[PDB]
């Protein structure tokens, strides 16, 4: 724990980008997290929604 | 079947085209809601019922 002034930034940072890329599979509202799910099953007209 | 006894028919272990009812001019209803009707010869299913 001597050094938790350095390990500490580093946990920080891990967990900021950690959970940047976790919320990359959030829906926000959409069909599914996935765009490739999404462009493979609807047309344009909708799949842009 | 009567609509109070509808059936249920399991389709499965087989080649669905479904462009021989889409592109057909015997339906006046073809309503398709969290897939195109044109997208379903791209997609499989574990099991597709009627």
């Amino acid at each position: 724990s001597a050094l938790g002034k350095l390990q500490d930034v580093v946990n920080q940072n891990a967990q900021a980008l950690n959970t940047l890329v976790k919320q990359l599979s959030s829906n926000f509202g959409a069909i599914s997290s996935v765009l490739n799910d999404i462009l493979s099953r609807l047309d344009p007209p909708e799949a842009e929604v | 079947a009567s609509v109070y006894a509808w059936n249920r028919k399991r389709i499965s272990n087989c080649v669905a085209d479904y462009s021989v009812l889409y592109n057909s001019a015997s339906f006046s209803t073809f309503k398709c809601y969290g897939v195109s009707p044109t997208k379903l010869n791209d997609l499989c299913f574990t099991n597709v019922y009627a």
